[PDB]
């Protein structure tokens, strides 16, 4: 009921935490070959 | 899982959430 | 006011989405222009 | 919808679910 | 125990802003760089 | 304050809120 959607909730967030890993890494990649 | 995967599966899930509340 | 966290935090999320795509092309975009 | 309004809409909705949790 | 989740769950939320803040503010300051 | 941290931290939850997913 509500723990459907807690638990969609939860898939969409580590949707979320994959994103956020993919930009770290690149952003960094960009930080060193400039410095 | 390239990003268009990302933005699809970001959207199948909303429907779903939002769903979910509308019926909750 | 399960659901009404619950529908909170769905904003929440969505909102962490924006920002996320917001990065991901402007950091796209620096990748190009350095490439 | 720019960064300042996010931020600002980050904290209202914060607010909000920590003192909803504390209720529920 | 739905509680429970919601409270862990808005832990993991506030992780994630945590991280696309970091981004955000990193990003722009490549973009400034180039600038 | 650190990225190490940040993903420690992310795993923990994780896997608490599956817990109690689990068990509810």
């Amino acid at each position: 009921n509500l723990l459907r959607a807690i638990e969609a909730q939860q898939h969409l967030l580590q949707l979320t935490v994959w994103g956020i890993k993919q930009l770290q890494a690149r952003l960094l990649a960009v930080e060193r070959y400039l410095k | 899982m390239t990003w268009e995967e990302w933005d699809l599966k970001i959207e199948l899930y909303t429907l779903k959430i939002e769903l979910l509340i509308k019926k909750s």
